[PDB]
RNA sequence: UUGAUCAAAGUAUCACGAGU
RNA sequence: UGAAAAUUUAUGGUGGGGACACGCAAACUUCUCAACAGGCCGUACCAAUAUCCGCAGCUGGUCUCCAAGGUGAAGAGUCU
RNA sequence: GGUAUGCGUAGAAGUGUUUGGCGUAAGCCUGCAUGGAGCUGCCAUUGGUACAGAUCUUGGUGGAUAGUAGCAAAUAAUCGAAUGAGAGCCUUGGAGGACUGAAGUGGAGAAGGGUUUCGUGUGAACAGUGGUUGAUCACGAGUUAGUCGGUCCUAAGUUCAAGGCGAAAGCGAAAAUUUUCAAGUAAAACAUAAUUUUGAACGAAAGGGAAUACGGUUCCAAUUCCGUAACCUGUUGAGUAUCCGUUUGUUAUUAAAUAUGGGCCUCGUGCUCAUCCU
RNA sequence: GGAAGACCGAAACAGUUCUGACGUGCAAAUCGAUUGUCAGAAUUGAGUAUAGGGGCGAAAGACCAAUCGAACCAUCUAGUA
RNA sequence: UUAUAUACAACCUCAACUCAUAUGGGACUACCCCCUGAAUUUAAGCAUAUUAAUUAGGGGAGGAAAAGAAACUAACAAGGAUUUUCUUAGUAGCGGCGAGCGAAAAGAAAACAGUUCAGCACUAAGUCACUUUGUCUAUAUGGCAAAUGUGAGAUGCAGUGUA
RNA sequence: AACUCUAAGCGGUGGAUCACUCGGCUCAUGGGUCGAUGAAGAACGCAGCAAACUGUGCGUCAUCGUGUGAACUGCAGGACACAUGAACAUCGACAUUUUGAACGCAUAUCGCAGUCCAUGCUG
RNA sequence: UGCUUGGACUACAUAUGGUUGAGGGUUGUA
């Protein structure tokens, strides 16, 4: 940490702001699929490194 | 208030249409407060329709600044980069269609005296 | 306190406000959130009053 | 005999003058 | 036989520019002193017997920084 | 594909079965009970055609045990008060026992982590025991600079102008040969003059290197924010050796004048001599 | 008077004998007793070279990402018996 | 104009330009094009054969690509551009004459389209392209002349003429 | 009654059977469409409550004209600006951040420039 | 003048002119 660099500060907000669950109402569209997500990170379960 | 029609917009002018594009922009961010503070309704929601009304505006404003140029670059060759015909890639850089049928002297020689005659040979 | 776009080279907020709100900047000061957004930081002069400046707008 | 030297002087005839 | 180079001083130097004495001065002046801006992004926290890598909160390998009273050779080892 | 005026929500396929039966046997026919939309018999053809097996592939699930194996290293926890539906904990705060011993289980820095840091709220998996707090979720905020630093310089070395070679890609390459392959330089006619060899660039938050620190401050931030106190770099502006002998001030001695003299001359007024610090 | 690849020793490292502690661990190599150097052939964080029949090796065929008498990953590969 | 003592005019090789004005590396790949050319396998083993003028092979194209108007056939009562299919034929020879390889004109079917270059003699550069100025309009890197404004062009442009 | 043996009922772990399939692969006729005017792929920024897939490019879940002729919808809220078009699809208009074949020198650095006008303050 | 804020610009290989050309290359006029 704390030595980023402009990619990985902006790519740190794109692997952050995908750390929501599912919108809280949108499975009450028509034929919802959406339980909880595919993405979903925690940190020391699911690693980043791309 | 009312949906800009673009038929509409097409007679005005630009010293207005500018005072028309700032009178929008300037009350839109005030509009935004109430996404953020939570104004007084459940929803100030139309910056989604002054919105694509503000984008009305910006291309009608480009349409007669694209159109007032491509008259006065009428009668030119060199012409403009973003204004010569972006057709294709294959039949750009390769001997225009015009420029492609003209004919070999000794060829149209051989296609001026004994022409193809629309006959049917039969009994 | 502002957020921006992501380009605010900080005199285009010593540029903005003062062209949209009359405003005399202090010292322009800049933090990126890590969560793309760039919140700003400026100082109002002596004559301005913050209080008088969102009240003059709307912001509570 | 652990200094040091660049960037024309000299000369010649013309410019042999301009301003005056 | 114990790195380079960015930046820097002074000196040397032929030219050249200042350069009147009854003064008016002037001085990228290496002096005193006043206005004037200085953009860009990185900053929270763990920093390892619970945020690292060890398929895991796993005695395991992890770069250095500060470093006290006593006994005593002492950064020992025992003790607050 | 032909076929049976084929049965089918008035229950069609499979699923069970202590209803009943036919074959030598593979296999059907049949009753009831689920079940909810399609199915079989004769005769022509035919395809990826019937499974106990392959240290067979995949998905449930056993006995042992579904409570056995063992969760034993780092001295060691404790009563009372809370609150809580409920506490050996953790969750606290009250005591007060012992550890870590300053080459710590302590305070802050690097790589790597990437929202963990903080408040607020909490039900279940998550914390190889619990759980009222958690590095889990829910939900909100939170990282401010001219001086800290990346940024410039260059190090071993990437071989990274087209001289070259290769069928082309490209070259486990001190590319030192490549009209001028000069940076140019206030410059002069009449290739501006002796001059410059590799032209380019990356490469160090550990080396080189413009310049600052002090006190307090928030729910978490500070050589950054305010309070106050300096500096650097660049730009601009103002003052800043520098007015003489003499005599304007002043009788002269003196004084603005950084230190005036000189011969001459009627003294010199005239003349001459001149300051790029003492 | 303080020189030497000099000695006993500590964080730095190494890894010897116990063939001791678990050998469905604490672990796809570690813990606990013991032992060696310890002011240089020393120890090391970063930068950079070296490439699959070769790199590198104070030389064991060690080491090259838990693989090393030739890796490692897709194919000609349902390769042959 | 060359004791290496000056000009000017050409020429000739030859530069430099934030000149003018314009063309190209790249993506994909089944098919296609010129390339480089391996191996398990088969021979009961293997080394020439085979896998094969083959997978990476990468440079190139397109709606076509390459070929194509014979320096061919065939040897006959002749035929006659190129490509794909049926057959020639699993036959001719190449083959450790091992395994295995392997065509072909000729016969019939689709479609059919033949001709510019070079070079005698072809016999007033009669050529071509920019430029600017107008004609004429048009989303033309455009049609008509002109100044004959350049330059290209005799080191050869054009017309007619070609296995 | 414990327990173990055995049938069925019944509850329970399970997802096999059969049905159903906004999909797969195969078959064949059609057409020429690949960029220096910025392609292909990525990074991001997206919107009212939004992570994705899909859509886009500061005009950011759509966009001028066009066509057809009233809605998208979990909900709030705007519309009925149908009647001078809802919402679609078509699509010619205009647009096209950021990077490539990097067309400034150049990337583990949003860093360093250089020319010229425009536009603000020095002044 | 310098600051900050916009734009336009400013690859290389390369073809045909354009401009300025460099040459004890080759002559010619002197």
């Amino acid at each position: 940490a704390a030595h980023k660099s402009f990619r990985i500060k902006q790519k740190l907000a794109k692997k952050l702001k995908q750390n929501r669950s599912v919108p809280q109402w949108v499975r009450l569209r028509t034929g919802n699929t959406i339980r909880y997500n595919a993405k979903r990170r925690h940190w020391r379960r699911t690693k980043l490194k791309l | 208030m009312v949906k800009v029609k673009c038929s509409e917009l097409r007679i005005k002018d630009k010293k207005e249409l500018t005072k028309q594009l700032d009178e929008l922009k300037n009350e839109l961010l005030s509009l935004r407060v109430a996404k953020v503070t939570g104004g007084a309704p459940s929803k100030l929601s139309k910056i989604r329709v002054v919105r694509k009304a503000i984008a009305r505006v910006y291309i009608v404003m480009h349409q007669k600044q694209k159109e007032n140029l491509r008259k006065v670059f009428k009668n030119k060759k060199y012409k403009p980069l973003d204004l010569r015909k972006k057709k294709t890639r294959a039949i750009r850089k390769a001997l225009s269609p015009r420029d492609a049928n003209r004919k070999t002297l000794k060829e149209i020689r051989k296609r001026s005296v004994f022409p193809q005659r629309k006959f049917a040979v039969k009994a | 306190v502002f957020l921006t776009h992501l380009r605010a080279n900080k005199n285009h907020v010593r540029a903005a406000v003062r062209k949209l709100y009359d405003i005399k900047v202090a010292k322009v000061n800049v933090l990126i959130r890590p969560d793309g957004q760039k919140k700003a930081y400026v100082r109002l002069a002596r004559d301005y009053d913050a209080l008088d400046i969102a009240n003059k707008i709307g912001i509570i």
